RNA sequence: UUUCAAUGGCCCGUCUUGAAACACGGACCAAGGAGUCUAGCAUCUAUGCGAGUGUUUGGGUGAUGAAAACCCAUCCGCGAAGUGGGAACGCCCUUGUGGCGUGCACCAUC
RNA sequence: UUGAGAAGCUCAGACGAGUAGGCAGGCGUGGAGGUUUGUGACGAAGCCUUGGGCGUGAGCCUGGGUCGAACAGCCUCUAGU
């Protein structure tokens, strides 16, 4: 079998397409959740800053945001990842402290029974 | 008695290792020269525009 | 490729044949001979010279370069090991940009095949090189 | 200007692109055989087509 | 080497106008047929579907 | 006197560009080396774009009698500048166009004979012309300047004699007029000019003194 | 063009074989009918840039077709890691002749 | 003296079998970009012809007849040539 790429221009403009698709629906809000800056797990790349998945528990707590706010104002949380020093904490509680201010939070109806 | 397995695919890492450093500082190197290495402006450039 | 006409389809190329084979057979210098041999060349008989090996073969041994021109019909790329350039008067076919900005702010001139023959027709204080073709 | 820069000032629209240079400063071939500093050196040209 | 410094800038009436535009650099640019002619015949073959 | 005026694609506009320019230099103040090349850069191209032979031979000899027009405190400037941008642009003319650029350079060099005839009226001849020869061996005739073309300085050598006695057409007085092309003969690392100046000069040394 | 006269003229291709002999294929005509595409490698030439070089996995963008063209963030690949002869040049000066120097590439000598 | 498609023009001498194989320049076909301000119902293409011409040749131009709606030269690109 022989894999030809003639729908790569095809592909190019319907993965546009879901993009604005996507942000049709949610119309303010970034089309990506912002994620955390991790550094690579090498000798050959630990100099390097890159994303990674989700911020950590510790990264959440320091910065005041709870694990089930966190997800509700496109915070991604990594269970797994953990902080075994005080730079990895710092780097991402500043990215998410910054993340806070630049924010704005619609706000919600609540339901309010009469009495009680 | 020479080496043993365990070593030496940790020094064929390391050779390789450096290599991400190598080409960033080759190209970090590259642009400082770069900025150095502008010819002057020529001042009878702007004479009509 | 090499025997009556370059094999090369770039016509500023073919203007500099022309203009040298004027100069070949209405002058008796070797230097016009030699350097429009040089321009049916291919490009593997025409080796890039470093802007180091300039400096180094004017002011070789006795040096006393004074400002003879040096003519190289091939590409004189750059040498960032080396640091200090000289003042130095090069003719050569291409110039990269690092070469010719290294050369013009240390200093001296660079010149095209066509402006050298305008200020030596029968090549007269020229250091003629070559590039090492070991590769 | 911006779009193409010059051929020794960078391209705006275009990173660390330069205008290529030329391997004749001036292309006329005509003037530079046919200057002043090339025809006082050559010898006396033969003729064109000789007599047979 | 040398050439015309400016251009002058004509109105919708077909008009010159008092204004002018120094010669962008790229007008002096090598001119290649061989090379236009390389790039163009690459280029042209880049919007072909298959058969 | 807008340089962007002097090259200008119609004629008309050039041409009235020139005569706003001949107050501009006529002046009592010093203008600067850089305000002279970029003067000398409207000034080439308005003689660059002249079309028909009649009008450019009228063009240069505008341009020439322009010099005596500039204050004498910065004449030679205004000469020595000519003379640096007719170094720079000669190699990038066309065939068909350096009929038109000899004939301006033969006319300022007349025209500096001229002025030197002007100021030995009231000052004495051997500094004016030693003011001038300056001129002449910081510029054209300079031997550090291996890229001033010796089509320049061939021409120079062609008019030299003639264009003196043009100026004194009875008699051509004692002076270095043949200092510059002396200087170049002996001392310059160019072969080809050096070998080819002396046979097209023709100095006259009948008033120079024996040495 | 047909035809006559004079002179000459063994059936083509394949294989065989010094050569042929051969043995094969051929009733005739029309149409179709066989070194192609692609991946890798090496030489050579051209072109671009040059201690660098390669935009097209992708992203940005593209209103006149938007599968084109145009733009480039992060990577990554591949590269980087003294004496003789001698091209060319200047100076001579008995001027040619030769000599005096400067000596590329490359080859010999340490 | 006009004879610079310098890729042109021009002068002179020698030489000429050829398989395998090596090399160079050309002829023709389908389609593509450009061009000829191209040809065509006052007749395109095709075919026919003891009509004529050009080229060493591959081939090309043309008259007459037939015919009825498309087609070609030049530069480049391409191939189920």
């Amino acid at each position: 079998y022989v894999k030809t790429w003639f729908n790569q221009p095809g592909r190019k403009l319907r993965r546009r397409q879901a993009r604005q698709t996507k942000a049709a629906k949610i119309a303010p809000r970034p089309v990506e959740a912002i994620r955390p800056a991790v550094k690579p797990p090498t000798i050959r790349y630990n100099m390097k800053v890159r994303a990674g998945r989700g911020f950590t528990l510790e990264e959440l707590k320091a910065a005041g945001v709870s694990r089930r706010v966190a997800s509700t104002i496109g915070i991604p949380v990594d269970h797994r990842r953990r902080n075994r020093s005080e730079e990895s904490l710092q780097r991402n509680v500043e990215r998410i402290k910054v993340y806070l201010a630049h924010l704005i939070v619609f706000p919600r109806k609540a339901g309010q029974p009469k009495k009680g | 008695t020479f080496v043993s397995s365990t070593m030496v695919r940790a020094a064929i890492r390391n050779q390789a290792a450096q290599r991400y450093v190598n080409r960033q500082e080759s190209k970090l190197e590259r642009q400082v020269r770069a900025q150095q290495n502008v010819i002057p402006e020529d001042p009878l450039d702007n004479v009509f525009a | 490729s090499q025997r009556s006409k370059p094999a090369s389809e770039n016509v500023y190329l073919k203007l500099l044949v022309k203009l040298y084979r004027f100069l070949a057979r209405r002058t008796d210098s070797r230097f016009n001979k030699a350097i429009l041999k040089r321009l049916f060349q291919s490009k593997t008989n025409r080796p890039p010279i470093s802007i180091s090996k300039i400096a180094a073969l004017t002011s070789r041994k006795s040096a006393s370069s004074q400002n003879k021109t040096t003519v190289v019909v091939g590409t004189v790329t750059d040498d960032e090991r080396m640091l200090t350039v000289p003042k130095l008067s090069i003719a050569a076919l291409r110039f990269t940009k690092s070469a010719r900005a290294r050369i013009l702010k240390a200093g001296g001139e660079v010149l095209t095949l066509d402006q050298l023959a305008l200020r030596a027709p029968t090549g007269s204080n020229t250091v003629l090189v070559r590039g090492k073709k070991h590769a | 200007d911006s779009v193409f820069g010059s051929t020794t000032e960078v391209a705006q629209l275009k990173k660390n692109y330069f205008l290529p240079e030329n391997i004749i400063s001036n292309a006329d071939v005509t003037r530079l055989i046919n200057s002043d500093e090339i025809q006082s050196i050559v010898k006396a040209a033969g003729p064109s087509r000789v007599k047979r | 080497a040398a050439a015309r410094p400016t251009v002058s800038i004509y109105n919708k009436d077909g008009s010159v106008s008092s204004e002018t535009l120094a010669l962008p650099f790229v007008f002096k640019a090598p001119i290649r047929p061989d090379l236009v002619r390389s790039v163009h015949t690459a280029v042209a073959k880049n919007k072909r579907q298959p058969y | 006197p807008f340089i962007k005026k002097l090259a200008a694609n119609d004629r008309k506009t050039r041409d009235k560009a020139l005569e706003s320019l001949q107050r501009f230099l006529s002046q009592k103040k010093k203008f600067e080396r850089l305000d002279f090349l970029k003067l000398w850069k409207g000034l080439f191209y308005c003689m660059w774009m002249a079309d028909k032979p009649l009008y450019q031979q009228k063009l240069s000899d505008n341009l020439a009698a322009l010099v005596p027009i500039v204050w004498i405190d910065n004449r030679i400037l205004f000469q020595s500048t000519f003379w640096e941008t007719m170094g720079r642009e000669w190699t990038g003319i066309d065939i068909l166009r350096t009929d038109k650029f000899y004939l301006l350079m033969r006319r300022f060099c007349a025209a500096a004979f001229r002025d030197i005839q002007t100021r030995s009226k009231t000052a004495l001849l051997d500094k004016v012309v030693a003011e001038y020869n300056q001129m002449w061996m910081d510029g054209p005739f300079n031997t550090e300047n291996l890229a001033f073309p010796n089509g320049i300085l061939f021409h120079l050598a062609d008019i030299w004699t003639e264009e003196l006695r043009k100026v004194y057409p009875e008699d051509v007085p004692k002076a270095d007029w043949y200092l510059p092309f002396d200087s170049t003969i002996k001392s310059s690392h160019n072969v080809v000019l050096r070998k080819t100046l002396p046979k097209r000069l023709d100095r006259v040394s009948e008033y120079t003194k024996d040495s």
